[PDB]
């Protein structure tokens, strides 16, 4: 039971926080591919993230 | 995870090698120059 309470709450907490995720996982797929190593990192993670 | 076709800029060829890696089975390489290529690709499209 309090193995998969804490299954549950961490699960519902995975639901949103895979909701803000797509959106950076989305972003990312669809635009980066055509910049390089040092642009790409700047675009999702100095800017988006 | 890709929605639009991938078109892959490699030089040095380490993009097209793990392509046939991944894609070992029935990857058919069909250079644009291939004289029945229309016909390959239209042959594979149907089932391949």
């Amino acid at each position: 039971n309090k193995r998969w309470t804490q299954n549950v709450k961490f699960l519902k907490e995975n639901i949103k926080s895979m909701i803000g995720d797509s959106l950076l996982a989305s972003a990312f797929v669809s635009y980066i591919g055509a910049f390089s190593a040092k642009l790409r990192l700047e675009l999702w993670k100095n800017t988006w993230l | 995870a890709c929605a639009r076709w991938p078109l892959i800029i490699d030089p040095q060829l380490q993009g097209s090698t793990w392509i046939r890696g991944k894609q070992g089975e029935n990857l058919t390489t069909i250079s644009l120059s291939q004289p029945k290529w229309l016909g390959a690709l239209t042959s594979s499209i149907s089932s391949g």
